[PDB]
RNA sequence: AAGUCUCUAAGCAAUGGAUGUCUUGGCUCCUCACACGAUGAAGAACGUGGCAUAAUGUGUUAAGUAACCGGAGUUGCAAACAUCAUGACAGGUUAAUCUUUGAAUGCAAAUUGCGCUAAACUCGAUCGAGAAGCAUGGGUGUGACAGUACUACA
RNA sequence: UAUUACAGAUCCUAAUUGAAGUAGCGAUUAUCCAGGCUUGUAUCCUGGGGGCUGAUGAGGAGUAGGGUUUCUGGACAACUU
RNA sequence: UAGUGUGAACGAAAGAUGAAAAGAACUCUAAAACAGAGGGUGAAAAGUUCCUGAACUUGCUUAGGGUUAAGGCUAUUUAUA
RNA sequence: UAAGUCAGAUGGAAUGCUGCGCGAUUCAGAGUAAAAGCCUCGUAUGACCAACCGCAAGCUUACGAUGGACCGGGGAGAGUC
RNA sequence: GUAGUCUGCCAUACGCAGGAAGACCCGCUGAACUGAAGCAUCUCAUUAAGCGGAGGAAAAGAAACUAACUAGGAUUCCCUU
């Protein structure tokens, strides 16, 4: 149960804030877990997704393919990918949007800000697990 | 008309360049449908009263 | 091509004014040819050079103002441009020294009758 | 008599566009019925509290005034 | 004593938008704030985006520019630019720029009417133009004028 | 616990019947024939008959008012009984 | 806001395709962006003010009644009292 | 800033169904192709390191300020009550 | 004649006033419907509309005050009277 009064627990208010958030919060809302090869390497589960890296979806028509992110979309709230294409009735491939929380990140590409984010969360996760005592 | 003033002529200009169909690309962008241009009219039917 | 606001600060005032007029000329020639040729790529070039001519006007004006404020700063009755913005209410409200200043009766008793600290024993 | 035939000679204009209101400025009497120009004070009455809030602040742009609301959010939050 | 007519029922449809389910909208109660304006407000008009009429940004620096703070494409098509930074843009402030108006204030106005100016400013080649000035009322100071008002010395 | 049960209020709002393929399609000189363009014209254009308006003219032009109705090109879902 | 009035003023209607546009290629009849018919997309046409799709009214098909305006109730061997 | 995109069947899609694990100072809530403590944002809760760190007014050791008593004094709002 | 003052008017230097908003607040002005089962005093009401003017609150406020006691001690508000 929440103690902080200034955050609201009504469903109307949360959806309105969520869909009409600022740009910086929407990038954080668009995020996914790493594959276990990258979890041991970088020392984090969860990261926000960019146009550099590639991703791998379990369960679907497009089941179990890797492919790079062509475009993130924050208003439409979904991710376009290479490979993930059905053709039209016309002979024309069209990329098909998928929400990142269904998806695992298989490779990652560094940025000064991405390295600076990772070194924070590594040091944060070392403190919290020592506190809880696992 | 003729013998219109200039600030009368300014209003009659703005009243005719505003009179047009809505562009096609807004329906493609926003995906909304069934938006009409409000300041469309016909000269014979509705008078301006300006 | 287009140029940064950082590196224009180093340049001379008269160096910017010949840069300005030459940069503004290529705006005018493109506005002539958009009727004839029209089409893509030109319409991003006309956009960038409209943004760049603002860039030069902007940094000229802050180069003026920082220089020109130093002339009139630390002196009585400055110009209206160089005064800070504020509200109407806050200007006409007098400074809190004058409101709070003490009468010669009141200050002399405040020698003894000030709001002194005290406490009790346990 | 008083209907269709007597509508014929209706070509003069009683009211003209008003500078302050921009809307009903009386040419013969020279006053904006809606806003009261040129009286320096702007016309509103408490019996037309409905029609007043169509004209009054909020309806327009509020270019200077919206940024002075936005300061007072930051200072108290 | 005829019926493709008319009357009633059932099944599949046409018309119509009820019912049911949904909800980024209201309504109320409580909390905090009110620091608008001659430094040109509120309100009005017109501009301005690559395809933009309304609204929203914004004012020939016109979907913005500069600086600081965020920090990677905030949407259809088209085009350009940017990646461990010489830092993308629908992000958020502050400061510039700030069209015609409006208390509106050089004199007017159903008019884009009719003025005025020591220097400096800026183009223009001593002398024109633009730019920027010039309102009323009252306060303190400064100056000038008016008087068979009071008074001294002639 | 309540904005809690409808056939009526010349009730409110929204949609829809019969009457009914009925009443009716007026006012304005008068139309006819051959061609052109077309899937398609008495009607849109050309040519030729027959007519009307008959200088206070459905002629040529302006105030007030309207405000792009002007002009060229393309178009017929609707409108111009 | 649309819209009304010379004016002060007055003031509506209008939400929902699907998980995702995958928003219906190409062929046939046709003068044809008329209108369909094949064939496809999708889990399902839900096919563009498109979820569910009630009543009134209408169309088609099937079954009976009809000189008693029609309907109701009671009784049975269901067209009579 | 905790802990399963667990395994099996169904499905266009699993968060539901059956069975076994794990978190909690966090089972407020939302997003996600279907009902989610453990898929994502959060929530909870203390820890962490930058920014500041100043505006006026009064001080600061005694015939300086304030008060009590005693001695000797002045006056207290006019077209107003 | 000149040199002080008094009074008036004009010009100029520097900051100020106006306009917006007005629920609450302060000062004026001021209805009637209504109730009295009529109606005129009375009531609705020292209310609505109107005019003038402030602030984040305003206004009030330091006794020509209560009291009759075993005495209270500026103003404002809540409970009761």
């Amino acid at each position: 149960v929440k103690t902080n009064p200034f955050v609201s627990s009504q469903a109307r208010k949360v959806r309105k804030s969520y869909f009409n958030a600022k740009k910086d919060a929407k990038h954080v809302a668009m995020s996914a877990p790493l594959s276990k090869e990258l979890q041991e390497a970088n020392g984090i589960k969860r990261l926000p997704i960019r146009r550099d890296d590639e991703v791998m979806i379990f369960s679907g028509r497009m089941q179990n393919r890797t492919g790079k992110v062509t475009a993130v979309k924050l208003s439409e709230m979904r991710i376009y990918v290479d490979t993930f294409t059905t053709e039209k009735i016309n002979g024309q491939a069209v990329s098909f949007p998928v929400h990142p929380s269904n998806v695992v990140i298989t490779k990652l590409k560094m940025d000064k800000a991405r390295k600076n984010l990772i070194e924070l969360r590594r040091l944060g996760r070392d403190q919290i697990l020592a506190k809880l005592g696992h | 008309a003729a013998h219109k003033t200039l600030r009368t002529k300014r209003i009659l200009c703005k009243a005719m360049k505003v009179n047009r169909p809505m562009p096609q690309f807004i329906r493609q962008m926003t995906g909304v449908r069934h938006i009409r241009n409000p300041l469309t009219r016909h000269w014979r039917r509705r008078k301006m009263n300006i | 091509g287009h140029l940064k606001g950082k590196e224009l600060i180093k340049k001379t005032r008269q160096e910017l004014l010949d840069e300005l007029a030459g940069l503004e000329k290529k705006l005018f020639e493109l506005k002539g040819q958009k009727a004839a040729s029209a089409a893509a790529t030109k319409l991003t070039e006309i956009k960038n050079t409209r943004r760049d001519v603002a860039r030069v006007k902007s940094i000229l004006m802050v180069s003026q103002r920082k220089a020109l404020q130093e002339k009139y700063a630390k002196a009585k009755l400055v110009p209206i441009d160089l005064r800070k913005h504020q509200e109407k209410s806050l200007r006409n409200k007098l400074a809190p020294k004058y409101a709070n200043k003490l009468t010669a009766q009141e200050s002399r008793r405040h020698k003894c009758l000030f709001e002194r600290k005290f406490a009790l024993k346990a | 008599g008083a209907g269709t035939p007597s509508f014929g000679p209706r070509h003069n204009k009683t009211h003209t566009i008003c500078r302050r209101c921009g809307n009903c400025f009386h040419i013969q009497k020279s006053k904006c019925a809606k806003c009261g120009y040129p009286d320096a004070t702007m016309r509103h009455y408490d019996w037309e509290k409905k029609a007043h809030r169509k004209r009054a602040q909020g309806s327009g742009e509020m270019r200077h005034l919206k940024v002075t609301f936005a300061k007072l959010q930051r200072a108290y939050a």
